[PDB]
């Protein structure tokens, strides 16, 4: 339930190849970038670094849990479906 | 103003067949006054009905103390739709009381008319008794009561021809002492887990049902119509100021007449158990302990129980309660440790287990204080057990985590000198 | 003592249960109580109907009830798991119950669980071999002052020693059926050797009655 690593905004990079180790079996790559993941604090900080260091990107706007309503009377209500049969 | 209280007169009590000596039917019951102008009660009004409980300084015989005027006073709304219910508190379960186990079958006619009277005053269309399953042939005596004031036309359509219909129903329990608090009870009358409610909202806005609620103890209810009758002023002469009226008191225990008493509110402690109870067990002196108001009340050691009387504020002021008034009496040659770990799993085997502090801290206090008997511990754990009880208290929904961490602050607080010496007699017993 | 259901050839879904038909009219009574709407505030005097009629509760008659209420099963096994007066598993024919709660042990309450065993030769939470008697301990039944006491079904037997309840006992095998209330000399709750109190006549209709009613 904890939202404190929803704070910043992060850059990451498209995931390309991972293979098996002919020796060990473990996950070879040949990818310098795969584990790059870069810090912001706004999303206009983001895409002003990836703007000039040549990158395209996509930017996806931030999903912010909405506002809800929640009473604890409603849960022995008179005539509503929301009165609760355990507790 | 009076000095002191106590010595109430037979003309002054309110419940006249306490013990059982006289008819509890209705003719009996009608005799002795119940029913006696109750139309004119009910035609004066709710405000005039609350006025009289304001004035009488009546407070919840139920254990809290609540001003029952005031609480009572929270139903005098509007109607919005939804029926209003008075629920009469008859779970009795808290141990050491048995008051209003007498009031039930020995004097049912006062309960019955108390709901009307009560129920009239918060605009309710019923009551709902809610007696404990245990009490079977008390449930049937009052079932009988019921019906023979459905008979007489003193409740039910148009009550003593006042034009107020009003039921009064009887819901047993079904085993469990949490469903004494009053949200529990609500949730056990809707057929759910005696689970209490936490609040908001409360019973007067959203209570069994989903409806403005009241739950009033037994005694509370039963009182109401004398003090309509005889008036509020009449019953604030009794006690001192905030502590008004009759009380009926249980005394049990090491005594040598155990016994259930009316009895004037303020008066001493000791005089109630020498005067009416026959003394403490082997004299005064023989005196160790007494819990004042049944088991979830901190006892209080012999010095104390010389000048202390029996109210609300004189109780608060020798830490501890009033509570439902359960006297129970230990002499010197109780196990004070093991007679406290053994409320401690009362209240174990009663929490209905909703909530972490006491669902978790009860058992674990129930653990630490069956080793406290033994003396198998180290005295640092006296300070430890007196802050996991802290961290019960108030700290949990219901009453009932406060309920089992005092008593086990009062062993501390007054017997420390005892854990310690048990502890020292197991370490060279198992060095 | 457990709170978990396992099947047995003897208690299972298909275990035979159903209400009379006198206990069915009893039922609309119970749940004529209450509001419509809200029929499940009957679960619990219908299911303490259905182990009055049968002894015990079986997994089927819970299922009955909850069926009988439309309620899910799951919220009468709440129910039945919650509330200590429903027996799961089938008691004996007097279900003895002694009080050991503080104020009955401050009376000797123990003494009178000791004779219990002794006279019926069986332990706390175990039923006689002759399928007569089950007993266990509770908490306070409210009858402190009268105390040490037991309940033996729906009655109350009070200020017992062991020869009181060891005839208690005697009856009960015989046949017979004891008399609830104090074994000691008194009736109820008065203190022994003489009222403190409503020793005088009490008043009749109108005493005290505050002028304007
Ligand atoms: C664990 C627990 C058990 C209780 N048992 C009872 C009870 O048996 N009878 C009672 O009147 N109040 C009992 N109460 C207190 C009720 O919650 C409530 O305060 C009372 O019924 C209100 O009635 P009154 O204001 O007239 O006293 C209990 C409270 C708790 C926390
Ligand atoms: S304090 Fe105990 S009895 Fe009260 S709600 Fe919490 S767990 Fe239940
Ligand atoms: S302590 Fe046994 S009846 Fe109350």
């Amino acid at each position: 339930s904890g939202v404190n690593n929803t704070k910043k905004w992060k850059m990451e990079f498209d995931t390309r190849e991972r293979w098996e180790n002919p020796l060990m079996g473990w996950a070879s790559t040949a990818d310098p970038l795969s584990n790059l993941v870069l810090t912001f604090s706004t999303k206009e900080d983001a895409v002003a670094f990836a703007e000039k260091n040549g990158w395209s990107y996509d930017v996806e706007e931030r999903k912010v849990p909405k506002p809800k309503s929640k009473s604890y009377g409603a849960n022995f209500s008179w005539n509503k479906r929301t009165r609760v049969s355990t507790k | 103003k009076k000095t002191s209280f106590g010595s109430l007169k037979d003309e002054d009590r309110i419940f006249t067949n306490l013990y059982g000596r006289h008819d509890w039917r209705l003719k009996g019951a009608q005799s002795r006054g119940d029913w006696y102008k109750t139309k004119e009660i009910l035609l004066k009004g709710p405000d005039w009905i609350l006025g009289e409980v304001k004035t009488s300084g009546l407070r919840g015989r139920g254990g809290a103390g609540f001003p029952t005027g005031l609480k009572w006073s929270f139903m005098n709304k509007p109607s919005d739709g939804r029926p209003k219910y008075l629920v009469v508190n008859a779970d009795e379960g808290e141990p050491g009381t048995c008051k209003d186990r007498e009031i039930i079958r020995h004097d049912p006619h006062k309960l019955v008319e108390g709901c009307l009277v009560g129920g009239r005053a918060m605009g309710a269309r019923a009551a709902y008794i809610y007696i404990r399953g245990e009490f079977y042939n008390e449930a049937s005596n009052l079932q009988v009561a019921i019906r023979e004031a459905y008979e007489a036309g003193l409740i039910g359509k148009n009550a003593c021809g006042s034009g107020y219909d009003f039921d009064v129903f009887v819901v047993r329990g079904a085993g469990a002492y949490i469903c004494g608090e009053e949200t529990a009870l609500i949730e056990s009358i809707e057929g759910k887990q005696g689970k209490p409610r936490l609040k908001p909202p409360f019973p007067a806005d959203v209570g069994v049902f989903g409806c403005p609620t009241t739950v009033a103890n037994v005694e509370t209810v039963a009182v109401s119509p004398t003090i309509c009758r005889r008036g509020g002023a009449w019953f604030a002469s009794f006690g001192r100021e905030r502590n008004s009226g009759t009380k009926l008191f249980n005394i049990s225990g090491h005594v040598n007449n155990p016994c259930t008493v009316e009895e004037e509110m303020s008066v001493p402690l000791k005089e109630l158990i020498e005067k009416h109870a026959g003394g403490v067990t082997g004299g005064w002196d023989n005196l160790l302990a007494v819990i004042p108001g049944g088991s979830s009340t901190p006892l209080i050691p012999k010095s104390v129980c010389e000048t202390v009387l029996m109210d609300f504020d004189a109780l608060i002021q020798a830490q501890t309660g009033l509570g439902t008034a359960a006297v129970i009496v230990m002499d010197r040659s109780t196990d004070i440790v093991k007679a406290i770990a053994r409320l401690i799993e009362f209240y174990k085997h009663e929490s209905c287990g909703q909530c972490t502090p006491c669902r978790e801290g009860v058992d674990w206090m129930n653990k630490v204080m069956a080793r406290f008997v033994r003396g198998d511990a180290r005295p640092a754990e006296i300070d430890s057990l007196w802050e996991i009880s802290k961290q019960i208290e108030g700290h949990t929904i219901c009453a009932l985590g406060d309920g089992a961490a005092w008593p086990v602050q009062g062993l501390i607080r007054h017997f420390r000198p005892e854990l310690e010496e048990r502890m020292q007699q197991f370490a060279q017993q198992h060095q | 003592a457990l709170f978990v259901h396992r099947d047995t050839p003897e208690n299972n879904p298909e275990t035979p249960f159903d209400f009379t038909p006198e206990n069915y009219k009893r039922i609309e009574a119970i749940v004529k109580n209450y509001p419509e709407g809200h029929k499940a505030a009957a679960v619990l005097p219908v299911l303490d109907l259905a182990q009055r009629q049968n002894g015990w509760l079986p997994i089927s008659a819970m299922n009955k009830v909850a069926e009988i209420l439309q309620v899910p099963p799951m919220r009468v096994y709440e129910v039945a798991t919650f509330y200590t007066m429903y027996n799961r598993k089938p008691v004996g024919k007097y279900h003895i119950q002694v009080c050991t709660t503080t104020p009955c042990m401050l009376r000797n309450s123990d003494s009178i669980l000791e004779a219990i065993q002794k006279k019926l030769g069986i332990k706390v939470g175990e039923t006689t071999p002759d399928k007569l008697f089950t007993l266990i301990e509770v908490e306070c039944l409210g009858a402190c002052v009268n105390a040490p006491m037991v309940q033996i079904n729906d009655n109350y037997y009070e200020d017992l020693t062991p020869k009181d309840i060891e005839e208690i006992i005697d009856e009960l095998k015989a046949g017979k059926i004891p008399k609830p209330g104090p074994r000691s000399g008194r009736f109820s709750c008065e203190p022994a050797g003489g009222l403190t109190s409503l020793t005088e006549p009490p008043k009749g209709p109108g005493f005290g009655v505050q002028a304007g009613l």
